[PDB]
């Protein structure tokens, strides 16, 4: 079965990036404005500052997966103002001047899904979502501009109907099958972006993995907030409620129940967010490797960037992540054609450069293995190895000598 | 508030407002501005002049630059984009530059370039370099062993029976 | 994990032999007790913490050995994953806990501007390049690779 | 070249089979082929142990 024809499909990847900077000042938390009970804290050493340090590590790994994910080219390219482009319409895809910050259609319809006195902070990120968004910019236009080469070296200018054509001949589709339907090929495009636009308006769900990671992180600190209220033994859960009605002795022993209880709640915060950090860290480097070997190439890897024979990847931005549109070659239409693995001819065994035999029960032909386009049999199309005694299957035919009428004229 | 309700309580179970006891109106509780404060520096072998970032708050309530990261004192605004060196965030880097001195600006994210595309113009490169980079890894770690009964009660027989009342938690 | 040594944990020292030397039995086990909670939560940290750092060497490791094979002992179609440029060959070479690799890639380093077409026609038929591209220099019309211009 | 296999597919086919027939051998002989997932069973039901 050899496909006749085919569709281009857009495919919506989203990926964790970067989760929320915390950080959470253990005097605050556990003793607040109240002497007494510091002074105890610090008969427990290190034990705070090791978690203000595992704190700052995660904080400071959430900018680094930021880089590394974005921070993938050393200039920022720009489209030119006119978009001559084959008839590939980018105009969702690529920045929205009329904005207040310069995000693309989809990423502004992606930025509408995603939805401290005790010690507990918020760092902002080093790069804000304008940065952000300039960099997928440079990432998109270069694409777009220059293919496959402003990754490896130097941005250099080529049609970009020639840059589908290499991506075609890259998953063993000769770039004629391009150009002579490049107009079917633009509109399969535009439409399959209209639709990821159209799921995106329509479908809350499809963004549920970064979503996700916001519900993990806030939840979390609802729950340290909500250890406060926690007595662990003492006849008060307030601090100032026991310092203020008893006296030193035993007011220390009942300070000493709330540290340690408390103490254990950052300590498992902590760990819960050194292991969520790892997982989010591993999502990173993915998404680092997809926007290298995608977005900057093109990939040879099975369903690593998506579904289908991938031709080319659009990153976007999101709400602590990234969304990647993979753009896919699938087989749409096929018929079923007999086939041999050569052809005797002067028992000599024929065998195809490139393609395979078909036959459509009269004729042999030869054609492409992706895409149905059959040639006649020539001794330009075919090798000779052999003899046809060695071959299980091959067939009896005869092979076109394009030399000969050359030769009897 | 209700007539009956005389506090009220945050999550925390923090007082979050009073009803004063001889005027009765509700005050709400808010405690007095905190915050993380952050030194920005070169290092002790250039310079022991150094940058104050409070963070999250305005320089009023405390030459001075207002960022969205807090209020930087001591680092001097420069229109200049520059690479980050010394990060503070929301697009703020910090260096200590030209006498000298720390400064502070919007981080720049790569030279500004163009690509000259037009429908028939492809550029093919004519001349190549071959470049050589270095990728370091890790690959493995001190591999540390930790004694508990040394460590938690070294030579006492009195500590490493008590110790015992906590059954595998050393052997794990 | 020394220093932690040094924390008294809520006892009257932080040193065992000082509180087994002044105190009898019965209110000794207590202070040891809070010495014990102490120091064994210390260790249960580091131990979480060395866990954690072990897996994300792990993590480097692995990746380490897939560049080995995919770089070293083979050459890497995917793009950045070996270092800048096309890759050619790598050379592994070691260093304290870690490994170093030299990656040799080829780079472009000059360009010229040309006008390009994607087909040619003949007699009515159209012709595509087998490789490469179609460029002109201004009056002919050439042939070329993609990644250099001969 | 495909007309390699073609010429030796006979071969090819025999070196297949012969293959498998040693992977089955060894794993009806050698317990230690599947211990990177015993270890995984087995530190789980010592952790609930302990
Ligand atoms: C290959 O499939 C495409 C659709 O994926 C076909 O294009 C359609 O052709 C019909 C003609 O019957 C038109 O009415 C549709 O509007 C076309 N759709 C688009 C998106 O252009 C194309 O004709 C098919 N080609 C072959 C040879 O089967
Ligand atoms: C690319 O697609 C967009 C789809 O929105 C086109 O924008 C529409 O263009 C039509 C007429 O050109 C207008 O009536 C619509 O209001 C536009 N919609 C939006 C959201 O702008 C855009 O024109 C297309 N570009 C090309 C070159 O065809
Ligand atoms: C298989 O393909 C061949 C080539 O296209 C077909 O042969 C042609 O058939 C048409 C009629 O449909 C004739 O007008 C041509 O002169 C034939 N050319 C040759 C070289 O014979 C053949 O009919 C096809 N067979 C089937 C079953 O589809
Ligand atoms: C393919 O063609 C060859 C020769 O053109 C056929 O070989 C002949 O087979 C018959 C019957 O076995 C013999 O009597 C002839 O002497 C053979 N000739 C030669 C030159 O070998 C072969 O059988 C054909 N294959 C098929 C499937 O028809
Ligand atoms: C391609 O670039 C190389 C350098 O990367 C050129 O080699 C240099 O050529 C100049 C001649 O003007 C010599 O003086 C240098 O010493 C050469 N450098 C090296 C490292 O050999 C080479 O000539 C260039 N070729 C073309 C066609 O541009
Ligand atoms: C484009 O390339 C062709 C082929 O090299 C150039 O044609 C040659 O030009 C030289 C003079 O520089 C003549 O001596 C040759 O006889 C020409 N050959 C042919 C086949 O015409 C052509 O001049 C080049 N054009 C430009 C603008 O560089
Ligand atoms: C190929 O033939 C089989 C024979 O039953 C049929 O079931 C199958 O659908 C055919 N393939 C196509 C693409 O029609
Ligand atoms: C294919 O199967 C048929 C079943 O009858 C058989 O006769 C024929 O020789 C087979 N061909 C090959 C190449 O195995
Ligand atoms: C840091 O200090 C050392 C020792 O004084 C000196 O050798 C080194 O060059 C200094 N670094 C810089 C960047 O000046
Ligand atoms: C306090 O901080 C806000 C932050 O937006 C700022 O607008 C304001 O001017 C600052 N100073 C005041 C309120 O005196
Ligand atoms: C920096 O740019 C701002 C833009 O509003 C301008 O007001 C300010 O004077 C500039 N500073 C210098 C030193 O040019
Ligand atoms: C190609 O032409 C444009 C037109 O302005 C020019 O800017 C660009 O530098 C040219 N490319 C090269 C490699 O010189």
């Amino acid at each position: 079965a050899i496909p006749t024809n085919f569709t281009i499909s857009v495919t919506t990847e989203i990926l964790p990036v970067s989760m929320t900077k915390t950080s959470v000042d253990c005097t605050m938390y556990i003793c607040g404005d109240s002497t007494e009970c510091s002074n105890l804290l610090l008969q427990y050493g290190s034990f705070c500052t090791q978690l203000n340090r595992a704190l700052t590590g995660i904080a400071v790994e959430q900018d680094k997966n930021t880089q590394e994910v974005f921070a993938q080219v050393k200039q920022i390219y720009k489209t030119p103002p006119i978009k001559d482009f084959g008839g590939f319409n980018f105009s969702q895809i690529l920045p929205d001047p009329s904005k207040p910050s310069k995000r693309s259609f989809i990423e502004d319809l992606l930025f509408n899904k995603v939805t401290k006195f005790n010690g507990l902070t918020v760092l902002p990120p080093l790069l804000t979502d304008e940065m952000i968004a300039q960099y997928t910019s440079a990432l998109l236009a270069g694409t777009i501009t220059s293919g496959w080469t402003f990754g490896a070296g130097a941005a250099l200018q080529i049609p970009f109907a020639m840059q589908m054509a290499y991506r075609f001949n890259g998953i063993g589709v000769t770039q004629n099958v391009l150009y002579e339907n490049q107009k079917l090929i633009a509109n399969q495009f535009n439409s399959a972006i209209g639709k990821i636009q159209d799921s995106l308006s329509s479908t809350a769900s499809a963004l549920g993995k970064l979503q996700d990671v916001v519900n993990q992180n806030a939840q979390a600190l609802n729950t340290l907030v909500k250890q406060l209220s926690s007595n662990f033994g003492a006849i008060s859960s307030v601090l100032n409620d026991i310092l203020s009605r008893l006296d030193k002795v035993e007011a220390e022993v009942q300070i000493d129940r709330l540290i340690t209880g408390r103490l254990q709640s950052l300590q498992t915060y902590v760990t819960q967010q050194l292991i969520r950090a790892a997982e989010i860290r591993a999502s990173a480097n993915l998404a680092a490797t997809k926007m290298s070997e995608c977005v900057l190439g093109q990939s040879k890897r099975v369903d690593f960037c998506g579904k289908g024979y991938h031709l080319m990847s659009f990153p976007q931005s999101a709400p602590h992540g990234v969304v990647f549109l993979h753009v896919t070659y699938v087989p749409a239409q096929e018929k079923n054609f007999t086939t041999a693995p050569a052809i005797c001819h002067d028992g000599k065994a024929h065998f195809p450069r490139e393609g395979v035999f078909v036959s459509n029960g009269t004729h042999w032909f030869v054609t492409q293995r992706n895409f149905y386009e059959p040639q006649i049999i020539t001794t330009d199309n075919t090798f000779v190895s052999g003899n046809c005694d060695v071959v299980i299957g091959i067939v009896n035919n005869t092979v076109y000598d394009p030399l000969q009428p050359e030769l009897d004229s | 508030f209700l007539p009956f309700q005389q506090f009220g309580r945050d999550i925390a179970d923090t007082t979050d407002a009073v009803r004063d006891p001889q005027t009765l109106e509700i005050l709400d509780i808010t405690p007095c501005s905190f915050g993380g404060v952050s030194v920005i520096t070169p290092g002790t072998n250039t310079s022991n002049q150094v940058a104050v970032l409070y963070q999250d708050v305005n320089c009023t309530e405390v030459n001075v630059f207002q960022t969205r990261a807090g209020c930087l004192i001591g680092a001097e605004h420069v229109n200049n984009s520059y690479e980050c060196d010394i990060p503070i965030g929301a697009g703020i880097c910090a260096s200590y530059q030209t006498s000298q001195s720390i400064i502070a600006y919007t981080m720049s994210l790569g030279a500004e370039n163009s690509v000259a595309y037009s429908n028939n113009s492809i550029a093919i490169p004519t001349n190549f370099t071959i470049s050589v980079t270095t990728e370091i890894l890790p690959v493995s770690m001190t591999k540390t062993s930790v004694d508990c009964t040394m460590y938690i009660c070294g030579d006492s027989t009195e500590c490493s029976n008590l110790l015992l009342q906590y059954g595998s938690f050393c052997t794990q």
